[PDB]
């Protein structure tokens, strides 16, 4: 069981990434292709800019996770 | 802005494809004066040795009377001389003011012998040597150095402002103007790309052809007028040479 333990969690943190920038991407582009106005474009702006963010946070801690799941002694 | 300066030489400049670089600098930038139309306190700091100005200061003060002012100016700058950095007067230009105010041959032998030649004076020198106001001082240190504004001067260096702002009206811009057919047009590349391409490499092709046609007339004129102001010169000075001597018939009488 712990292999597939270790499988899954590493499964998980390597597209985490991947997530980060596709699923809310898809969601960025909904908003995208609905919103017209020039209010809503400029609040929306900055949900662009936290995107990239996070997407940034997200992939430092799949490097830390991943550096710390191939990293062997021997 | 006024044209600022004593020189009557046409200059023109050309350019190149590569920036101005200066020393590199974790607290300072260098910047237009008239461009950043800057303060003294944004002007930078930085520390000057006093003893060869110091000398010249004591023997200046024995000469006319006046040693408080060398006592305090020196207990104010010991361990240097706290100014701003590009706020000055060059020994030259200092030179040539004596000369024109009326200083003695004795005096401007000695400030040159005393100072270097690429030596400069800062507002606070020319003030506790000539008896002056540093406020004055610091506003004709100003006005001859946008004299040569060709030189850049060196502020305090802040970090760039409204960048959050800027970046969601430059999204907006581009989400405003991207979002059409423009760029893509036949207008587009039947008139504005042939247009402005065919202006863009005329004016690379003739680039000084147009420019010296155009300052012909210019330069015709300044050196006429130039001819014209040392010719009348020349016959006022060597007339009023002439009439001279009309003062002793009364000491003869
Ligand atoms: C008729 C029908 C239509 C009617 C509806 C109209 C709708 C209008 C909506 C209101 C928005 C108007 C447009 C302007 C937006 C602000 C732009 C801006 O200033 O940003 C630049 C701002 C300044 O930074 P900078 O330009 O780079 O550098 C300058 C320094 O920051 C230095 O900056 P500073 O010193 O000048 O100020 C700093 C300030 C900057 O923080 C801000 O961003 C300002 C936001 C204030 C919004 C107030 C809206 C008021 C109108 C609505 C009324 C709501 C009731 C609340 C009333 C206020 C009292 C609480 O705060 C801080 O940075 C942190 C320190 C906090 C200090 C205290 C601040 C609060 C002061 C007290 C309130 C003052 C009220 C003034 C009276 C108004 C009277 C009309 O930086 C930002 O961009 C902040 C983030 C942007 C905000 C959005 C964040 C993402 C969230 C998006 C929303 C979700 C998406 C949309 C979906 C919504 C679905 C529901
Ligand atoms: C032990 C090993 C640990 C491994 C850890 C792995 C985790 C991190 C993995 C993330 C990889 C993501 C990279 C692929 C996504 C980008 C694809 C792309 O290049 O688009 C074409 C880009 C953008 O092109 P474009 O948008 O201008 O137009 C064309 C785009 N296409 C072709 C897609 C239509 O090509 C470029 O010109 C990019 C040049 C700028 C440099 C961009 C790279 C920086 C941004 C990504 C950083 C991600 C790594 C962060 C690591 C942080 C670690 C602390």
């Amino acid at each position: 069981r712990f292999y597939f333990m270790y499988m899954a969690r590493t499964t998980f943190q390597a597209v985490r990434p991947l997530l980060a920038f596709s699923v809310f991407g898809e969601v960025m582009k909904l908003v995208l292709a609905t919103m017209s106005s020039g209010l809503f474009s400029f609040l929306f702006s900055f949900v662009l800019a936290f995107e990239v963010f996070y997407f940034f946070l997200q992939c430092y801690i799949s490097y830390t996770f991943l550096t710390m799941f191939f990293t062997v002694l021997f | 802005y006024a044209t600022l300066g004593s020189g009557w030489s046409f200059s023109k400049v050309q350019y190149t494809k590569y920036r101005i670089t200066k020393p590199w600098t974790t607290d300072t930038t260098f910047d237009d004066i008239i461009l950043s139309q800057p303060s003294k306190e944004d002007f930078a700091k930085f520390t000057k040795e006093a003893p060869l100005f110091l000398r010249f200061l004591k023997l200046v003060t024995d000469v006319e009377g006046r040693q408080e002012a060398f006592i305090q100016f020196a207990k104010r700058c010991e361990n240097g001389l706290t100014v701003e950095k590009d706020v000055y007067v060059t020994k030259k230009e200092l030179v040539d003011c004596l000369w024109k105010n009326g200083y003695t041959d004795t005096e401007i032998n000695a400030f040159e012998i005393a100072f270097p030649a690429d030596y400069k004076f800062h507002y606070p020198e020319l003030a506790v040597l000539f008896d002056l106001t540093e406020e004055d001082c610091y506003k004709y240190c100003i006005r001859q150095r946008a004299a040569t504004p060709e030189e850049l001067v060196e502020l305090k260096y802040t970090k760039p402002k409204n960048l959050v702002s800027s970046y969601g009206l430059c999204f907006l811009g581009v989400w405003f103007g991207l979002s059409n057919t423009v760029l893509s047009n036949a207008w587009f590349y039947s008139k504005t790309f042939p247009f402005g391409a065919v202006f863009y490499m005329l004016g690379s092709y003739f680039y000084r052809d147009i420019r010296e046609k155009l300052w012909k007339e210019e330069k015709s004129l300044i050196h006429t007028a130039q001819e014209n102001k040392n010719m009348g010169e020349e016959s006022v000075y060597k007339q009023m040479k002439k009439y001279a001597t009309d003062t002793k018939c009364l000491d003869y009488l």
